[PDB]
């Protein structure tokens, strides 16, 4: 049971970073640009069994845009991404819903708001209304506080499994194994190194 | 690999292969996957693939591949068409209508088919915008046509216009030039009458489903701009209002057909129009109540079983309500006959309101807030809606969200208009509710949390004695809630509750001394207790009542023998005992908001020294053992007292502003040379374990020390009121404590609140210290930019104060700058246009204006050498780099300042105010202009930067931004236009013309 | 009196069994 | 009459510790810490064998992003950046599937929570050495 998830918005909105935080839980504070698409497996465990999502996650510069509109075929849901600290990534949300629904006529499709944690928001709340007439779902996230970040997939998953009552749930913990005298030397120098590094965001609540 | 060959254009073009790399790319999987992305990319991206896309089109088997090769065509006529030889534009049409032609005709791939039909129509559309109809009058005349003969011709035709109507008047701002949308939108209503003859038609008579769903489609893009005589003077009112609300395929896109003609401009004279805008609504409504779902249904229970497309149709109806009644409402107010109709409209929303479904209760909301606040202000309106309002209320006690933020402010507004028209009504409701808390029937932490917050929320809506009856019941009834629940857990919630209401009727606190004082007591004790959450209720609820209240604890009450702000500070130590430091903090900023009441200066100093006794004392002894012993400053539980210490100071400091200063005093000459202690520390460390320390929590805690006291100086400076002291007293001791520091640190040990606290001094007294804003350039100005210089990303911090504080001297102290010797004031400029090429808008929108800024100074200083000398170094410099972030499609976000930038500079030429030859005397004839010159320059710079431009383009481009420098409204359109050519070959040079 | 009584009663509230 | 009516793998352990903690893996090829996930940490003691583990799962979507036995040989170190995290090397955990191992670094709200975790841990220890 697998879906094809296009993800859609302007370069820089976090769209890269939001799919890596659901991917192995980091925070990638680098801006490295996608170059066309980057497709992930993404899997969640829900009260009906396992979803995958196969994530298109798309390049958002036009530089970079690779085949555009051609990512958008066959795919059975989507996120639309813009950055509620910068106006014009918001301002270009028609566009990017424009090019996808000529693809994808009926799909669910998710309107998410990235990077509330910042202060010194720009896009106020008033002014996001364009999902209204579309029909879209709206959330606020942040990818680096992680507020909402699971919701877009929740409430995909509930609309393509059909059952508005679906819940993540706790995957199965397997046993872990027990526990080589000649690498004794090759991980304490691995480890004089971690301990050296310092650990990032040492300001952060955790 | 393998994939790889479609790559090579000298051999002929392996169709087979092509869909192994586009089947490996849709429905393989990993490496795989990846590397024939890589490959169709480099296809798709060949500038010659358009030629082979005939090929694929005709000869493929797969859809996919199709696709992509309309996608390579799209970019050729979206950029390339007018280069083209003239065959291979009349040649590309000709496949393009001919393969729709027969999609079209085949029922199996005309109904398999759909994504790359509509490809194929958005890609005639494209064809349309560059020859139509100059070039095919025909097409329309010739559409109707062919829509006769079948129809999935016919159907495929209103998906071509649908798509043509969104290009023209949804999508042509930003991608056409003015003169182009201009041109389309007029050919299309020059013959949309054949166009709605069409259409209506199709309504009137068809009966395939797919038919009519894609013509009622067409119709809601046509209603964005067509004239409201082809609504009302026909008859599709009935037949949308009536037989399309009837089948459920019909009925999501006629609803919202419905919606967009309630916007529709509409005379407000004609009493016909006026019934039929009645009618249709009377129409569509009876339609719900009988095909749909009666008034009375639960909408809330539909929407959450989310069956078919039942979310959406509810979502659809709920904008078609509020849309058309808050226009046409009153047309349903006065006629008897209508007044069912007025409030079943109106009960079905409030069906839709019980919803659970953030973003549509908003949007319901903004409707109540508009009818209630009418209802507040329109004579003889409120007694219509009696029923409707009473529901209302419990709609919105029952949904009060947590004081998120925007949707509780509009809960409350529509609250208190509510409670305004009828008091009783809400009093009512709001004690049923509390009773159905206590009997258990409603009972739970989130029941009484909400219903707390709406009670909370109508503060101020009542009479004075009403509301003293009222806030005399709720507390008592919620003093026995608590009471009766047992368990820290239950009784906290309560005891939380209650004193949130509490906080929130300052008016009644005002009248009630006596129960004020057992309030702030009752307070005090919770600010002992360790159960989570409570102690952070305390003293938040402290604050509050204080900024509302403060006067009532600096006079002494009647029965009380002092001020009740002498009876806090006396206790303060025991009160706050078990507070964390934040929480201590608080309060003695709360204490400070009081303090500050008392006008009596004397006795004002007199409350600020006895509040600031622990602190002083603990500061007074930890400056004496610090000194003898800088050893200490690495103990971090002396460098946490000491942190507190400040943070102290700053927190009573936020409050008393301007009153702070004795205390501030007390403690200046010590906590600078504090500020040094710790800064020779820090310094220490990173020479003796490297720049790694200033991640060690020992210099983290010495670096919190400095920059709480770089906080403290900002927030007192930033509030003074007297400035001779800021600049006799405070400004020389802070610039010799932080500004060699700063310029002689490595600069991972560089503090960015440096700058931001040099921006506080500048902002508020740099008029009056014109030496020492030279020696802050000096100290902090080439540093920090060798810091900011090399990248966008490091020292994000730095790289925004610095440009703050550039601004600021370049406003209040310009004469700074102009110091500079040559070379700095060169990297100044330099600086600017740095700036400029951030995406970052906390340093673009600086860096735009401190150049208009600049710009402006320099104008100021009039015909002189150094503005003269400016022009003929930095004028052109400017002007290209201005057009370098306006063209280059990476800086959209800054493109208002970036016109006003180039305005103003092209003006200054335009106006004369250069008084000497922006060109040297070998360049040009002698005596030529600045305006000739100007011109010259920005045709070579144009011509060498976007080669594919006409030296025409070019020439009417700049003949029209020249003559609007003075308009800036157009002459941003024209810098829009141009922007839009320059994505393409061979722009209309007269598209300039618009404006004039 | 009535916010007598209930000043009364807010004084011992309490959030401990 | 007789009427008719209408018609994760951790169940059998204890909880000896538990505690919100947020966890890092090394990338020794980048020589960066990265997030691996935010949740509480908990120390769980098998009732049949008495041995503890540490699982972690991360908030909201409960994914594991620990599992693996408190080993004795294991020792926890402080990182030159933080008063509240430890450092320690893992040869065989579980959370994505294969067993890999990895440097892990766990950090906490408080030094007293880091405190009591290295106290736990230890105990933890004891309690897998005698099994
Ligand atoms: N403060 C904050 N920064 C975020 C957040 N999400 C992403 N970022 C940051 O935004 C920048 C761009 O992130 P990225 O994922 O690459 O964006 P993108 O949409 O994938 N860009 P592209 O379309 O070019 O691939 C990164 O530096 C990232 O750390 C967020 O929620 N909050
Ligand atoms: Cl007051
Ligand atoms: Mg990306």
């Amino acid at each position: 049971v697998q879906f094809k998830l296009v993800l859609v918005g302007d370069g820089g909105t976090g769209k890269t970073t939001f799919v890596k935080r659901h991917l192995t839980g980091e925070f990638e504070k680098k801006y490295v640009a996608t170059l066309g698409v980057e497709v992930h497996p993404l899997v969640f465990h829900t009260n009906r069994g396992p979803i995958k999502f196969n994530v298109w996650d798309t390049a958002g510069q036009e530089k970079f845009g690779g085949l555009r509109d051609g990512y958008y075929i066959q795919a059975q849901c989507a996120i639309i991404m813009f950055d509620v600290t910068s106006r014009v990534t918001y301002k270009n949300v028609p566009n990017w819903h424009r090019d996808l629904v000529r693809v994808c006529e009926n799909i669910p499709i998710v309107l998410c708001g990235n990077k509330v944690d910042i202060k010194d928001r720009k896009v106020k709340a008033k002014s996001i209304v364009f999902h209204r007439k579309k029909n879209l779902q709206y959330y606020d996230i942040s990818a680096k506080s992680n507020y909402n970040f699971e919701k877009p997939f929740l409430w995909l998953a509930r609309k393509l499994i059909g059952d508005p009552n679906l819940e993540f749930v706790a995957m199965p913990a397997l046993a872990p194994p027990e526990v080589d005298p000649a690498l004794a030397a090759q991980y304490e120098h691995d480890l004089e190194v971690a301990q050296t590094t310092a650990l990032p965001d040492e300001d952060d609540d955790l | 690999g393998s994939m790889e060959g479609i790559l090579d254009f000298s051999n002929d073009l392996d169709i087979a292969l092509l869909d192994q790399v586009v089947s490996t790319f849709y429905q393989g999987s990993g490496v795989q996957q990846k590397q024939a992305q890589e490959i169709l990319t480099k296809f798709q991206d060949n500038p010659d693939a358009w030629q082979k896309a005939d090929q694929i089109l005709q000869f493929s088997t797969n859809p996919q591949s199709k696709f992509i090769a309309l996608s390579i065509l799209d970019k050729l006529i979206t950029r390339k068409w007018k280069l083209l030889p003239n065959d291979h534009r009349i040649g590309i049409r000709n496949f393009v209508v001919g393969m729709i032609i027969s999609m079209c005709q085949d029922d199996e791939v005309f109904k398999t088919q759909k994504n790359l039909i509509n490809k194929s129509d958005l890609t005639l559309v494209q064809i349309l915008k560059q020859e139509w109809p100059q070039n095919w009058p025909e097409f329309i005349p010739e559409l109707i046509g062919s829509s006769s003969s079948s129809v999935n011709v016919c159907e495929n035709n209103m998906i071509v216009l649908k798509l043509l109507s969104e290009e023209v008047f949804d999508f042509s701002a930003e991608q056409m030039t003015q003169a182009k949308a201009l041109h389309l939108k007029n050919s299309m209503s020059k013959e949309f009458e054949q166009i709605f003859k069409l259409c209506f038609q199709v309504l009137e008579q068809g009966s395939s489903s797919s038919l009519i769903v894609a013509t009622l489609e067409s119709l809601l893009r046509y209603l964005h701009w067509i004239p409201y005589r082809y609504i009302y003077e026909t008859n599709i009112l009935e037949l949308l209002s009536t037989k399309f609300m009837t089948s459920p395929d019909t009925r999501a896109i006629t609803l919202k057909c419905l919606t967009e003609v309630s916007n529709l401009k509409i005379p407000q004279d004609n009493d016909l129009i006026k019934r039929q805008t009645v009618l249709f609504f009377q129409n569509t409504l009876q339609q719900i109540a009988t095909s749909v779902m009666p008034v009375t249904a639960d909408l809330k229970a539909t929407y959450a079983n989310a069956n078919g497309n039942d979310q959406s149709f509810l979502q659809d109806l709920a904008m078609f309500l509020t849309t058309y009644l808050a226009r046409n409402r009153a047309l349903l107010e006065s006629d008897e006959s209508l007044r069912e109709l007025l409030l079943n409209a109106h009960q079905y929303l409030i069906q839709l309101s019980k919803i659970e479904e953030r973003e549509l209760f908003k949007t319901t909301l903004d409707y109540w807030h508009n009818l209630v606040a009418d209802l507040f202000y329109e004579p003889l309106k409120k007694h219509i809606y009696e029923e409707i309002c009473s529901q209302l209320r419990l709609v919105i006690i029952e949904n009060m969200v947590r004081p998120t933020i925007q949707l509780y402010k509009s809960e409350r507004e529509v609250l208190v208009y509510l409670t305004h028209l009828n008091v009783i009504d809400t009093e009512e409701i709001m004690i049923s509710k509390l009773a159905r808390q206590i009997d258990g029937s409603e009972w739970s932490w989130h029941n009484i949390n909400t219903l707390s917050w709406a009670i909370g929320s109508i503060s101020g809506t009542m009479s004075e004695d009403t509301e003293k009856r009222f806030v005399v019941t709720v507390i008592k009834d919620l003093l026995g809630l608590c009471e009766q629940k047992r368990g820290k857990d239950n009784k906290a919630v309560v005891a939380s509750d209650i004193m949130y209401v509490v906080g929130q009727y300052p008016r009644f606190l005002k009248a009630h001394w006596n129960f004020l004082r057992t309030v702030i007591l009752k307070l005090f004790e919770f600010m002992h207790e360790t159960h989570e959450g409570v102690q952070d209720m305390a003293c938040d609820t402290f604050i509050k009542i204080v900024q509302k209240c403060k006067y009532h604890f600096v006079i002494q009450q009647p029965r009380e023998s002092e001020p009740f702000i002498q009876t806090i500070i006396r206790d303060i130590q025991k009160t706050t005992a078990d507070l964390q430091p934040q929480q201590v903090h608080t309060f003695y900023k709360a204490c400070g908001i009081i303090i500050s009441e008392e006008r009596s200066v004397a006795e004002r100093n007199r409350l600020l020294s006895d509040l600031m006794q622990l602190p002083n004392m603990a500061w007074d002894t930890i400056v004496e053992q610090s000194t003898a012993n800088p050893t200490l400053l690495l103990d971090s539980e002396t460098v946490k007292i000491i942190a507190n210490i400040i943070k102290t100071n700053v927190a009573v400091c936020t409050s008393m502003g301007a009153d702070f200063y004795p205390q501030l005093g007390h403690i200046y000459y010590n906590m600078l040379q504090l500020y040094r202690a710790v800064s020779s520390m820090i310094s220490a460390q990173v020479a003796a374990e490297g720049l790694i320390a200033t991640k060690t929590p020992k210099v983290r805690g010495l670096r919190t020390i400095k920059k709480e006291i770089l906080k403290l100086v900002e927030t007192y400076i930033s509030k003074a009121r007297n400035l001779d002291d800021v600049v006799k007293v405070l400004v020389e001791p802070l610039l010799n404590a932080v500004l060699e520091d700063y310029m002689n640190n490595v600069p991972d040990a560089r503090d960015a609140e440096v700058l931001n606290c040099m921006t506080t001094v500048v902002e508020k007294v740099g008029h009056m210290i014109p030496q020492g804003v030279i020696l802050i350039l000096q100290s902090v100005f080439e540093c920090t930019l060798d810091m900011i210089n090399k990248d966008f990303t490091e020292y994000p911090e730095h790289r925004v104060e610095f440009y703050k504080l550039l601004k600021v001297i370049n406003e209040k102290s310009f004469a700074a700058f102009l110091e500079l010797p040559p070379a700095a004031f060169k990297l100044f400029v330099d600086a600017i246009c740095w700036a400029f090429k951030h995406n970052n808008r906390d340093v673009e929108v600086n860096g735009l204006q401190i150049a208009l800024d600049l710009v402006k100074n320099i104008e100021r200083m009039g015909n002189v050498p150094f503005a003269n000398e400016f022009h003929k170094n930095y004028f052109f410099i400017f002007v290209s780099e201005t057009f370098f972030v306006l063209t280059d499609s990476d800086h959209k976000s800054g493109f208002s300042k970036q016109a006003l930038l180039l305005m103003k500079l092209i003006s200054l030429v335009y106006d004369n105010k250069i008084s000497v030859p922006l060109y040297q005397e070998a360049e040009v004839p002698q005596g030529t202009s600045n305006q000739v010159y100007l011109s010259q320059y920005l045709a070579n710079m144009l011509s060498n930067a976007f080669p594919h431009l006409t030296s025409e383009q070019i020439a009417s481009f700049l003949s029209a931004l020249t003559k609007q420098c003075k308009d800036l409204v157009v002459f941003k359109g024209t810098l829009r236009d141009f922007l839009v050519q320059i994505k393409e070959v061979g722009g209309d040079p007269t598209d300039y013309l618009f404006a004039e | 009196s009535t916010v007598d009584e209930m000043t009364k009663k807010f004084g011992t509230l309490t959030i401990h069994d | 009459i007789h009427f008719e009516p209408v018609v994760t793998m951790e169940e059998d352990e204890e909880v000896l510790y538990k505690v919100r903690a947020k966890l890092f893996r090394f990338d020794a090829d980048a020589k960066e810490w990265k997030e691996r996930g935010t949740g509480d940490c908990k120390f769980l003691k098998n009732k049949k064998t008495n041995k503890v583990r540490i699982l972690m799962r991360r908030d909201k979507t409960l994914k594991i992003c620990a599992n693996h036995i408190i080993a004795p040989e294991y020792t926890l170190k402080p990182n030159v950046g933080s008063d509240r995290s430890w450092v320690y090397a893992c040869t065989a955990d579980i959370a994505e599937g294969e067993a890999e191992a990895f440097t892990f670094a766990i950090r906490f709200g408080s030094k007293e929570n880091a405190d009591k975790f290295k106290e736990e841990f230890e105990k933890a220890q004891e309690i897998n050495k005698k099994a």
